[PDB]
RNA sequence: GCUAAACCUAGCCCCAAACCCCACCUUACUACCAGACAACCUUAGCCAAACCAUUUACCCAAAUAAAGUAUAGGCGAUAGAAAUUGAAAUGGCGCAAUAGAUAUAGUACCGCAAGGGAAAGACAAGCAUAAUAUAGCAAGGACUAACCCCUAUACCUUCUGCAAUGAAUUAACUAGAAAUAACUUUGCAAGGAGAGCCAAAGCUAAGACCCCCGAAACCAGACGAGCUACCUAAGAACAGCUAAAAGAGCACACCCGUCUAUGUAGCAAAAUAGUGGGAAGAUUUAUAGGUAGAGGCGACAAACCUACCGAGCCUGGUGAUAGCUGGUUGUCCAAGAUAGAAUCUUAGUUCAACUUUAAAUUUGCCCACAGAACCCAAAUCCCCUU
RNA sequence: CCUCCGCAUAAGCCUGCGUCAGAUACUGACAAUUAACAGCCCAAUAUCUACAAUCAACCAACAAGUCAUUAUUACCCUCACUGUCAACCCAACACAGGCAUGCUCAUAAGGAAAGGUUAAAAAAAGUAAAAGGAACUCGGCAAAUCUUACCCCGCCUGUUUACCAAAAACAUCACCUCUAGCAUCACCAGUAUUAGAGGCACCGCCUUCCUUAAAUAGGGAUGGCUCCACGAGGGUUCAGCUGUCUCUUACUUUUAACCAGUGAAAUUGACCUGCCCGUGAGAGGCGGGCAUAACACAGCAAGACGAGAGACCCUAUGGAGCUUUAAUUUAUUAAUGCAAACAACCUGCAUUAAAAAUUUCGGUUGGGGCGACCUCGGAGCAGAACCCAACCUCCGAGCAGUACAUGCUAAGACUUCACCAGUCAAAGCGAACCUUUGAUCCA
C-alpha cells in the first residue's frame, strides 16, 4: 500500500533520533595493561592478537617448508626454537621449527 | 498495453 | 519471450540498409540525400 | 522480387532438370495461386510432345524402341524413354506400352485407314473413326496439348473434308485439321483415379498445402447472388 | 554549515548588402574484364462549410490603388480579378546558457531502418546545528508566559451547493494575437487626406478590444519480413527400447505449452519449478532470398507483419480538428442574477430578456376611484394623486 | 559440494579480468591473434549426361530424390591477401530468458547454493504423520498412488488466439458442387484421371428405472443412423491412494528479524493524523460527549469511498471498422454498342456489370421490439389583462365552398414573448350594390 501523505521532517526526526536508533555508548572498553592498547573486556587485544598471528604465520611458513607437500602432517610433536636456543631433554624426538628471529618476550 | 519508456542514458552515466 | 527481435547478421544488414541498396532506388538516394542534408555522420548502414 | 523462371533451358535433353518450386507465387513474389508449397523435391524430364519429329537430316515415318517406362513426378501419366536412330526422347506412355515395344511415328495420311496399333502416332486423317486417341494437337505441328493426363482417351468422332471432330475427355467436341498428329490408345497409369491419398501428409508430399484467404477481395469469398428487380423487391424475404 | 546559490560571453536571431596524395555505387570509402535497366506521368487528405456529398486562399515574377469591386459560388461557407496607376533604396526599444539555432552536436544516446535526438561552461527546496509532550486545516484573538483558554469544515477547478478533479516541494519557463464600427483626444474643416478614399460636419491621426495545452484520426511520401506469417534455394538434427518400411508405441536430445504452484517494477515488458503433449514428420531447425500497409501473410485466432495491428512505423500536410476536459499569472474600487424563441437542437449557438459603459431627453415606478363577458378564490390589468 | 555441463566451429561482438602504473572486471600506458585451418577461385566454346538414397548385396517402395563431366582451342608464372584475442552474442543490466552445429555422457572440462547471526509470526518450497480415507472442493485442484467402466463432441496424426482461450474451432484424407478446351513469368514448362474455387466431413449401413443414506449431477428405458481407433477435449463411475479434509502438527531450506556494506518504486495539498453518537447520501478534522505524557521496533489488515487499474451506462452533428435492397459515383477494369484507324490493336463516346471508393446515422418517450408523434388550427388547461400545466387528452387542415374589385392604395395599430412570419384597419381611388399551413436558393 502506498503512503497516503508525505511524512514530515518533524515526524521523521522523532522517529530516526529515537534512543532505540541512537548508537549506544560502550562501557566495556579499557586499556590492555600489558601493552596499553584499547580492548574490550571479553575480546582479545587487537594489537597483541595481530602480533601472535604474524608470528604464527611465520612459524607455519617454516612448517610448510619443512613438510614440503600436502598430506605430510607429522605423527610426532613439534617445538619452535629461536636463534640461540637448543632442544631440551623434553624436546627430544620432536620436530624442530627454527625461527631466524630471537625469542619474543611474550612467547615462552 | 503501454510499452515502458526509457530515459536517456546520459542522465545516469554522469561522473564527477 | 519478446525483446530479442534483433538477430544480427552482417549479410542481412548490408543487403537491407547498405549504401548499394540505398542507391539502387531513387527513394533510397533521397534517403541518403536527407541524411547528408541533416549532417549525419553515418549515411547508410 | 528477383524471380527468374527455372524454365530457362534451351536445348532438349533426357537428363532430368532441376526445377524450382514456386509456392504459388508470381514473379512479383506475391501469392497468385493458393494451396501450393513444399513437397518432395522433383526433377523435370522434358517431354517431347511432338511425336512426329523426324531426326535431323531425316524425314518420313520412323520407328522407335521403348527403352523404358518410368514414373514421372510432374505428371499423372507415366512417361516412356524411347529411342530412335541416334536420339532418345521422353514421350507420354500409353496404357499398354512396355519396354522393348516398337512405336511408329508417321505423317502419312493413307487413302485407306491405317491399322491403329496402340502407342503409335498417325495424322488424325489416317485413323479409323471411333478410335481412342490421346496427345492431340490443336494445329498441325503445334505439339500435343490435349488428352495428356493419366488414363484419358479422346474419341475420333468424325472425319469430313480435311477436318476431324474429336471428343475430348470432358465430352466436348473439338475441330482439328486431319493433318494433325495424335497417338492411338488411352494414356497410361489408368488407375490414377483409384489412388487414395490416405492422409494429409501425402498431399503435403505432393506439394499441396492447406491455404486460407484464397480470395483477397474485401469480405473474402462471396457466392453470386441474384439481385431482385424493383417489381420483385417486395417478395425477396417474405416473413412467415 | 552542507547541499547549493549567483555570474557573461560562447554563440545565436532578424534585416541590409552581395548571387553562392590514396580510397569510395561490389557488402561505399574495395588498385585491375563483355555493359545496355537506365529518368520524365493531375497530389491527396487534414481542414471550413458547425455533418457532408459540389465547393473551401496557398514563390504569383511593380508595391500602392482600382477593390474585397466586376465576377464565381450546395449563389453558401467562402473564393476573387483585370483594364488602369507606378515604390525608392550594415543595422537592432533582438536573445544572453531552461533564452537565442537542435547544436559544445546532428555528436552521445535511442531505433533493423526511414528516423528521433540531448545535456552542459562560468543565503530556494532538502537537511544539519537543534527529535519529541494531552487537543486536533495547525492559525488567530491573545497572554507575564511556547502550549494549555476561546474562535476557526485546506486551496483550485467542475458541479444548482457540499462530493469529485489537480497539486511532494523548490527554481526557472509556461497561456488574450485583430478588424467593422463606436468612444476619447489632437489637426484641419464644407472640406479632410502626402494621388486612389470618404464627405448632407466631415475627414485625417492616435489611443482601447478578440488565449494555452490535449485526441482517436485522415492523406501523401518513405522505411520495415535479422520478430513473426507464408514461401523459395540449398543444408542439418532426430538416443535407446518396442516394432517393422508406419503423419506407429514408450521415451532422450529437440519442439511445444495441459495443469498447478512461485513470480507479479519479477531472473523475465510472459520467466521459473514440477507436471504434461509431440518427438522419422503435415517434424524441428541454421543460412541466404522473397511477399509491404487497405497491402502482405493467415491449417480464420481479425491471428501475425521488430515488445503497444479491427489494420505497422516514420516524416510531412500539422500549431489537424475537438460544441469535450484541463489551465488561463500585479493591486484596489465599482456596477452586476435564471429568463422566452429557433436550432441534425437541448454538453453549443443566434436573437430576445437581463447586464455594463457613454450619451440625449422627459417623465418613470407605486396607485384611489372609474373601467375590463357572456357561456354559468387569492388576485391581475389600467393611472389622477402621492 | 554442484552442473545437460564443458571444449571447439559457425554466427554475432570488436579488445571487453594479459602486463605495468595510478584508482577503488575503473583510468592510462604497453603488449597481442603469425597458416598448413578457413575465406578469397576456375580461360572459354560447344557437346555431354534415363538408370536415387537407405552398410546397397537380397527384401522393401513411393513422396521419384542437384551431384556434371568430356573434345578442340588458349596457357606457363607460382603460395599473395584477409579472419585468427577475450570471461564475448540477442534481451536497456555482470539479466534464472533466447542461441545453429561437432564432439565428452558425466566429465580429463567447468563451477559455488550459505556476507555474519538468530531460529518469532506471516509467506514459499520440501519432508514425515496417529485414526479416518474425498467427509475437502465448483471440480480429487494439488499430492499420493493404480485402477475400472461408460457417456457427449470431434473420425484420426496435425493447426490456432507470440503475452489469460489448445478446444467441440481450423486443417485433414473421403465425398459433393461450380468454373475452365488451354502454351513460353504463377497455375505450368501442366492439359478434364487436369487445374482453380466453394461446401461437407474419414469410413460403413438403411432410406420411469439404476447409481448414493441423501443424486437440480451421471447412465438407461437426402436424411435417419453406425464412435474402429485416437484426445493434456468435456461429463460420470468402481477400486485404491493420499494432510484435500476431520484437524492440524513437527522439522529443514528460502524468506524472515538483528549486525555490516550497497541501496530502489508506486505514493505524497498540508497535517500537531483518537473513540462513540449525531449531521451530511459516506467524518481523524463539523456538533455533543468520551479519551488523551512522549517517542521506537515487530505484526495485522477494519478504515483512510486505501493505491494502481480496469469494468457498466450515457453523451459528441468525435473516429474507425463491418454489412447492406442507405445515398452518391464508375475514374479503373470486363463486356457489349456507336464512331475512329482498316481482322488484330488502339482512341473517343455511351450502356450494363464487377470490383471498389466517398459519406451519413434527426428529436421525445428506464432500454429494446413494435410503435406513435414532430407543422398549424379548435377545445381541455389555467376561475378574473396577457402569458403560460411543456410533456399530455380529444378533434381536423394541408382544405372545401363562394366571388372573380373576393381590386389598388393608404393614416394608425395588433402580434404567439427574438427575428422571420402572421393579423386589423380609417381616409382616398376603382368596380360593384368571404366563411386550415412551408422560408431561401434553384427551376
Ligand atoms: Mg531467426
Ligand atoms: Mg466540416
Ligand atoms: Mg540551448
Ligand atoms: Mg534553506
Ligand atoms: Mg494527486
Ligand atoms: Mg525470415
Ligand atoms: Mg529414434
Ligand atoms: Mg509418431
Ligand atoms: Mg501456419
Ligand atoms: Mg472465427
Ligand atoms: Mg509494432
Ligand atoms: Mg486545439
Ligand atoms: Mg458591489
Ligand atoms: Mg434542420
Ligand atoms: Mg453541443
Ligand atoms: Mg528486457
Ligand atoms: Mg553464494
Ligand atoms: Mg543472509
Ligand atoms: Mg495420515
Ligand atoms: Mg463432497
Ligand atoms: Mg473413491
Ligand atoms: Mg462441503
Ligand atoms: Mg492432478
Ligand atoms: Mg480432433
Ligand atoms: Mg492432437
Ligand atoms: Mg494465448
Ligand atoms: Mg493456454
Ligand atoms: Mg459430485
Ligand atoms: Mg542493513
Ligand atoms: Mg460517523
Ligand atoms: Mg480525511
Ligand atoms: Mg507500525
Ligand atoms: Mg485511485
Ligand atoms: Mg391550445
Ligand atoms: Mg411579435
Ligand atoms: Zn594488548
Amino acid at each position: 500500500a502506498a503512503p497516503k501523505n508525505r511524512r514530515t521532517i518533524e515526524v521523521n526526526r522523532c522517529r530516526r533520533r529515537n534512543p532505540q536508533k541512537l548508537i549506544k555508548v560502550k562501557n566495556n572498553i579499557d586499556v590492555c595493561p600489558e601493552c596499553g592498547h584499547l580492548k574490550q573486556k571479553h575480546v582479545l587485544c587487537a594489537y597483541c592478537y595481530e602480533k601472535v598471528c604474524k608470528e604464527t604465520a611465520e612459524i607455519r611458513r617454516q612448517i610448510g617448508k619443512q613438510e614440503g607437500g600436502p598430506f605430510k602432517a607429522p605423527t610426532i610433536e613439534t617445538v619452535v626454537l629461536y636463534t640461540g636456543e637448543t632442544p631440551s631433554e623434553q624436546d627430544q624426538g620432536k620436530r624442530i621449527i627454527e625461527r631466524d628471529r630471537k625469542r619474543p618476550s611474550w612467547f615462552t | 498495453f503501454t510499452p515502458p519508456i526509457y530515459q536517456p542514458k546520459f542522465k545516469t552515466e554522469k561522473e564527477f | 519471450a519478446r525483446g530479442n527481435e534483433y538477430q544480427p547478421s552482417n549479410i542481412k544488414r548490408k543487403n537491407k540498409h547498405g549504401w548499394v541498396r540505398r542507391l539502387s532506388t531513387p527513394a533510397g538516394v533521397q534517403v541518403i540525400l536527407r541524411r547528408m542534408l541533416k549532417g549525419r555522420k553515418s549515411l547508410s548502414h | 522480387a528477383n524471380f527468374v523462371s527455372w524454365k530457362s533451358r534451351t536445348k532438349y535433353t533426357i537428363t532430368p532438370v532441376k526445377m524450382r518450386k514456386s509456392g504459388g507465387r508470381d514473379h512479383t513474389g506475391r501469392i497468385r495461386v493458393h494451396g501450393i508449397g513444399g513437397g518432395h523435391k522433383q526433377r523435370y524430364r522434358m517431354i517431347d510432345f511432338l511425336r512426329f519429329r523426324p531426326e535431323e537430316t531425316k524425314s518420313g515415318p520412323f520407328e522407335e524402341k521403348v527403352i523404358q517406362v518410368r514414373y514421372d513426378p510432374c505428371r499423372s501419366a507415366d512417361i516412356a524413354l524411347v529411342a530412335g536412330g541416334s536420339r532418345k526422347r521422353w514421350i507420354i506412355a500409353t496404357e499398354n506400352m512396355q519396354a522393348g515395344d516398337t512405336i511408329l511415328n508417321s505423317n502419312h495420311i493413307g487413302r485407306m485407314a491405317v491399322a491403329a496399333r496402340e502407342g503409335d502416332a498417325h495424322p488424325l486423317g489416317a485413323l479409323p473413326v471411333g478410335t481412342l486417341i490421346n496427345n492431340v494437337e490443336s494445329e498441325p505441328g503445334r505439339g500435343a496439348q490435349y488428352i495428356r493426363a493419366a488414363g484419358t482417351c479422346g474419341v475420333l468422332l468424325r472425319k469430313v473434308n480435311g477436318t476431324a471432330i474429336i471428343q475430348l475427355p470432358s465430352k466436348r467436341q473439338m475441330q482439328v485439321l486431319e493433318t494433325c498428329v495424335a497417338t492411338v490408345g488411352r494414356v497410361s497409369n489408368v488407375d490414377h483415379n483409384k489412388r487414395v491419398i490416405g492422409k494429409a501428409g501425402r498431399n503435403r508430399w505432393l506439394g499441396k498445402r492447406p491455404n486460407s484467404g484464397r480470395w483477397h477481395r474485401k469480405g473474402g469469398w462471396a457466392g453470386r447472388k441474384i439481385r431482385p428487380l424493383p417489381p420483385m423487391k417486395s417478395y425477396v424475404k417474405l416473413p412467415s
